[PDB]
């Protein structure tokens, strides 16, 4: 409760100070003779003067309290760059000040000052300075400029090949972005005739770990299949021929992930695109835009076959999603015959086929011979035929009844686990809540919920679902129940959280790196769905501008594939 | 103030103005005119401004000086509500405040008060 | 919503709840009375408006034209009563609404009147007085030429722009230029000053008809047993949002027969003071300068008043004051609809869930109606009331004493003095005039209407919903009257 307050000119107070005590001639409390010469300075501004000084004869060790401190490799053009920066208040390099100061430096024993050295010969790098900058790096080879040496040294093989400056480049950042293949290229042609001079010499196009170390399988087979079938018999050639099966299965897309079809990257959003919009914006969502983080803004870009579907299904089972029909029925029914499935692992979509019941906003879980859904209903009301979804086959068989008869119900794999609260028959609220679990496709035993509530909006607290409070015409009223039920078997604690302003019925669930986003809800006092977007965590207690999605849609599904160039460029 | 640290007095001094209980009234001025802050001066007159309402009823106004408070309503930054209320401070601070709670000797102070700015059924 | 499809549709709810039980209850051949409801279809449009064009001198020799209306909802009961507005926001739908409103208006508290509403686009403020004696003596005589001003025919009345003083001339204009033969001309306006022939009593009507409403329905026990009262004197709390004349009037006499005020709100900023606020005081600052800000003893309270804890709520100020979203955020028991629908059907449902009591403005303000059909009675009497009677009343009540005075002394011998009255009825008979008369006629006819409204509610299984009961009543007693002529 004390707080401190920190002005930004407040160093040009201390160098005044500083020079002031310097030229003032008094107030010296550390006096050494090195190689006969006296002179008189404060041992604090000496000490401020240079970077490494201080943390060498002012580090608090013995030498530190000392009369006399002894200083070896130190020359008198270290000194000489020390004052002329004392002075000058400047640290840059001139034509006439680099490769002096980089022989100093080597003796300094100062990892800096050999890291700056190198860094400003590389921003100052010609053709009559090779060996300058070669020798810098070689003193220094800093951590940050590695990577532009061994682009710099890649993409100028053919003379890197005699020049001096190759021994001295780094080998493991080449090696690294020689097996890449994010790295940014305009062609595969000529590129890959480029990075095959880089790689081997001329003379080999007309054990050893580092050879090994590239994983071929890894980056993109499609363009390296040609050269690989001419080089030599490796290993890697088994992933090629497995891919291959999965171009025809793009209905089981799911069911065919394989060890080497992990999800790249970990760039998962929420993307304004899909679903069906109704309230309160009648305007259609076409623009599929992903948002920057770097950017910090979904700026837009030729979304050209951009996959455009209406209401489809949500999931989350190992980055792919399966989804039979749509229906949005509550927030406004709309007809829609585009289905699109997201499928990150490949990089793909494809039409799915449509199955005979159009049953979704489930719980799909990617076990067994094929994906399986809780019971099933019509768009808007209860049939009494009984029959699983299976879109991947299209076979619309009949299945035995559920245990609970649920319609249209509400379901999701939180946190990768299946997991129902409560429960609604339809557009209508009963009075028996029963909890039945999509994933065991039984009326699982759970504790009995003393209050009719339902339909309430569910965010990740406690890295569990939880549902506190809602919002219906149950209570008589638009107000918050006090009583909040949630169930956590993994944590075997209660999750307190905040009430949930705009009921969640059907919703989409989407998981970005353990952080809730909730978008649209029900606003029966409204009498249409939510106009805003609001995110209230309990832990913060307040509420906060999260991302602002470009349509106010209820229930739209995520596509995650591949962006477009100049999307990705931002 | 003799170490010449403006931001660190300042917000002393604010802290002091925003956190001064009733029962440490005379502990505010007489440290004000003592220590003849820069800022200190004008965060008391601001205070003054703000809460001569508050001021009217207690015995704050009697205790505070006639002149100054003459001085700080002839000047056009004062916030009032109502002439009325322009009147009843005037009083007070030109008489005592149990009197009130005398119009017969005419004090200057009362030709602050902007006769045409009244209501005029009041005036 | 606006005010036409507001109360538009209120008239479809009434019509759709009556009409089973009517079929039956009035019949008296085929079964042929399901084809008779086109008599409901019939009470819905306006039967006349009219749109008027005329010119004006001014004072700089200038000509402008104005535009004015006049509507005729029903013609059931040859008398039409309704309003004159001075306004630039008047339009035939407006005025024609504001009719239909009339009729069930006159209708629920038995005034045998018609409805009728006229506007004038004009402002005001724009014209000196010479410029409104103009307007108001062309626009009579223009009325007249066509049939809408007669005595017997209609009957205007003032409206907020417009007071008795416009009214003197529309009087006297129509009395020498057109009504000169007829012996009731000067009935042909109500509202006008006492020297032309008004009535005592006139400015306190409606606070008077909003007392008498609300204490009708807080005596009660069938009623105020639902949410729990102990009601009549338990100091119940009130809040008055709005100080006009209705708010101040109301406010006042809730205060002499055992009310506490705690805030008194308006369009600008409000105030607050749990002790309670006197009447008279608050009524003379706010008479000695503008509004009531600055009161002493008055804390100024901030947020929304409407909201604030009390007992009673008397929104006297412009419509829909209360809303879906200002519904379930408000503390008070009762709501007493001072004005012209303070409260939005959207929000009545919410009340009704939590079984909160609203008082239907169509019942509540009906005394600026009743007292103006008093005020039409005296003028087609010629005399005051009660002149011939207070000495023929005030010498048989002395009788009355003597008598008793002189019977009881014969028993008991000493003599008993019973013969003095007290000092309140000593009072009374002392300061007799026609203001009595005209409260007590007002306070009967709302104890009657209450009683009514009461037993249709409890007739047709109604809960709280008094609006419907009032609207249903309003509907039955015109298709009674209407029926048995045709």
């Amino acid at each position: 409760v004390n707080n401190t307050y920190r002005s930004a000119q407040h160093s040009q107070a201390l160098l005044r100070g500083l020079l002031a005590l310097r030229d003032s001639g008094i107030l010296f409390d550390v006096v050494l003779v090195v190689e006969g010469r006296h002179i008189e300075a404060h041992r604090i501004l000496l000490a401020a003067s240079c970077d490494y000084f201080r943390g060498m004869f002012a580090g608090g060790l013995k030498e530190m309290e000392q009369e006399e401190v002894l200083i070896h490799g130190v020359s008198y053009n270290a000194m000489c760059q020390i004052l002329h920066f004392i002075y000058t208040s400047e640290l840059e390099l001139s034509l006439s000040n680099v490769q002096e100061t980089l022989v100093a430096a080597c003796q300094l024993q100062i990892p800096e000052i050999i890291h700056f050295c190198c860094d400003f010969l590389m921003s100052w790098v010609d053709e009559e300075n090779i060996l300058d900058v070669y020798r810098l790096a070689e003193l220094f080879d800093l951590s940050r400029l590695t990577e532009q040496l061994d682009t710099y040294i890649l993409k100028n093989f053919v003379a890197f090949s005699r020049t001096d400056k190759y021994r001295q480049l780094p080998l493991e950042k080449v090696y690294s972005l020689l097996s890449s293949n994010r790295l940014e290229v305009s062609c595969e042609t000529e590129v890959y005739e480029g990075a095959l001079l880089y790689h081997y010499s001329l003379e080999q196009v007309q054990p050893p770990k580092l050879l090994e170390t590239v994983r071929f399988p890894l980056m993109e087979a499609e363009v390296l299949q040609r050269l690989h079938d001419k080089l030599d018999p490796s290993p890697l050639r088994d992933t090629v021929a497995s891919a291959l099966m999965y171009h025809r299965n793009e209905s089981l897309q799911p069911s065919l992930q394989s060890p080497q079809t992990e999800l790249r990257s970990d760039f998962q959003c929420v993307v304004g695109f899909g679903g069906i919009h109704s309230t309160p914006s009648t305007v259609l969502s076409d623009q599929a835009k992903y948002l920057n983080p770097l950017l910090g803004e979904w700026k837009h870009f030729t979304a050209s076959l951009a996959p455009r579907m209406s209401n489809q299904g949500i999931a989350v089972l190992n980055n792919f999603v399966y989804l039979i029909g749509g229906d949005n029925n509550v927030q406004g029914f709309r007809a829609e015959s585009r289905c699109w499935r997201y499928d990150p692992r490949h990089n793909r979509w494809f039409q799915i086929q449509s199955l005979q019941q159009e049953h979704a906003d489930l719980s799909v879980c990617v076990v067994g011979r094929y994906i399986y859904a809780v019971a099933g209903r019509d768009y808007h009301n209860d049939l009494n035929a009984v029959e699983r979804y299976d879109p991947a086959t299209n076979s619309w068989a009949y299945v035995a009844p559920l245990k609970r008869e649920v319609y249209a119900h509400a379901g999701a794999t939180l946190e990768g686990k299946m997991y129902i609260t409560c429960g609604r028959r339809g557009e209508d609220y009963l009075k028996e809540t029963h909890c039945y679990d999509p994933g065991s496709n039984t009326w699982h035993t759970l504790a009995d919920g003393p209050v009719r509530r339902a339909w309430h909006g569910m965010a990740t607290l406690l890295n569990k679902l939880y549902v506190i409070g809602g919002s219906n015409n149950d209570a008589g009223y638009r107000r918050d129940v006090h009583q909040v039920a949630c169930y956590s078997c993994t944590s075997g604690q209660w999750s307190s959280v905040c009430p949930l302003p705009a009921g969640h019925g059907e919703p989409g669930i989407a998981v970005l790196d353990n952080r809730i986003y909730v978008l649209g809800g029900r606003s029966h006092n409204r009498g249409s769905r939510t106009g805003y977007v609001h995110i209230y965590d309990v832990e913060k207690d307040c509420w906060e501008e999260g991302p602002q999605l470009d349509n106010s849609i209820s229930g739209l599904a995520a596509c995650v594939l591949t962006l477009p160039r100049s999307l990705l460029l931002e | 103030c003799q170490l010449q640290i403006p931001e660190i007095i300042h917000f002393c001094c604010d802290f002091l103005m925003s956190w001064v209980d009733e029962e440490n009234i005379l502990d505010v001025y007489r440290l004000a005119e003592l220590f003849d802050l820069s800022r200190l001066t004008e965060q008391l007159d601001t205070y003054i401004l703000k809460n001569f309402v508050a001021f009217s009823r207690t015995d704050k106004y009697r205790q505070l000086p006639l002149e100054k408070v003459y001085s700080l309503l002839s000047s056009n930054r004062l916030e009032v509500s109502c002439e009325t209320e322009v009147y009843e401070g005037a009083l007070l601070y030109h008489y005592s405040l149990e009197q009130v709670q005398s119009l017969h000797e005419p004090p200057k102070l009362l030709e602050t008060v902007r006769f045409p700015l009244m209501e005029a059924e009041v005036l | 919503p606006n005010f036409f499809k507001m109360v538009e549709g209120f008239f479809d709810r009434g019509a759709s709840i009556v009409e089973d039980k009517l079929v039956e209850d009035l019949r008296t051949e085929e079964q042929k009375r399901n084809r008779v409801r086109g008599i409901l279809r019939i009470i819905k449009p306006c039967n006349h408006v009219l749109s008027l064009s005329f010119p004006i001198r001014r004072d700089d020799g200038s000509w402008e034209v104005i535009e004015g209306y006049r509507a005729q909802h029903s013609q059931h009961r040859t008398p039409c009563k309704g309003g004159i507005r001075y306004s630039t926001d008047v339009s035939v739908d407006e005025v024609k609404a504001l009719a239909s409103l009339m009729t069930y208006k006159c209708a629920v508290v038995d005034v045998p009147f018609g409805g009728a509403k006229a506007g004038v686009k004009i402002n005001p403020k724009n014209y000196t007085d010479n410029e409104l004696e103009k307007i108001t003596r062309r626009f009579t005589m223009e009325l007249a030429k066509k049939g809408f001003i007669g005595p017997g025919i209609d009957v205007p009345a003032p409206d907020m722009s417009t007071g008795e003083r416009e009214m003197s001339w529309i009087a006297d204009t129509y009395a020498s230029t057109i009504g000169h033969y007829d012996i009731n001309a000067h009935a042909c306006v109500t509202g006008k000053p006492i020297s032309q022939g008004g009535i005592h009593g006139r400015i306190s009507a409606t606070g008077r008809g909003v007392f008498h409403g609300i204490e009708n329905f807080i005596n009660e026990a069938s009623y105020m047993s639902i949410l729990g009262m102990t009601p009549g004197f338990g100091d119940k709390t009130f809040v008055v949002q709005g100080f006009g004349n209705v708010g101040l009037h109301s406010m006042r006499y809730l205060h002499r027969f055992g009310a506490k005020c705690i805030a008194v709100g308006e369009s600008d900023g409000s105030i607050w003071n749990p002790d309670g606020i006197d009447p008279k005081e608050l009524e003379d600052f706010k008479l000695q300068h503008g509004s009531i800000l600055g009161f002493p003893k008055a804390k100024p309270y901030e947020g929304s008043i409407l909201e604030a804890d009390c007992d009673i709520l008397i929104p006297a100020a412009s419509e829909k004051q209360l809303t879906k979203s200002n519904a379930p955020r408000v503390k008070a028991k009762i709501i007493a609809e001072g004005a012209n629908g303070p409260t939005t059907p959207e929000a009545d449902k919410i009340f009704l869930e939590r079984n909160i009591m609203v008082i239907p403005d169509l019942y509540l303000n009906a005394g600026g109606v009743t007292v103006s059909y008093f005020e039409w009675l005296k003028n087609l009497n010629h005399v005051s009331y009660g002149r011939l009677t207070f000495k023929y009343e005030r010498d048989s009540n002395y009788h009355l004493l003597m008598s008793v005075q002189e019977s009881l002394e014969r028993k008991f011998g000493g003599g008993t003095i019973p013969i003095v009255p007290t000092a309140e009825f000593q009072d009374r008979i002392s300061g007799a005039s026609e203001k009595d008369i005209v409260h007590s006629g007002l306070a009967y006819t709302m104890e009657r209407s209450a009683r009514q409204i009461m037993r249709t509610a409890m007739k047709y299984n109604l809960g709280l919903d008094l609006r419907t009961a009032a609207y249903v009543n309003a509907i039955e007693k015109v298709f009674k009257v209407y029926n048995e002529a045709g």
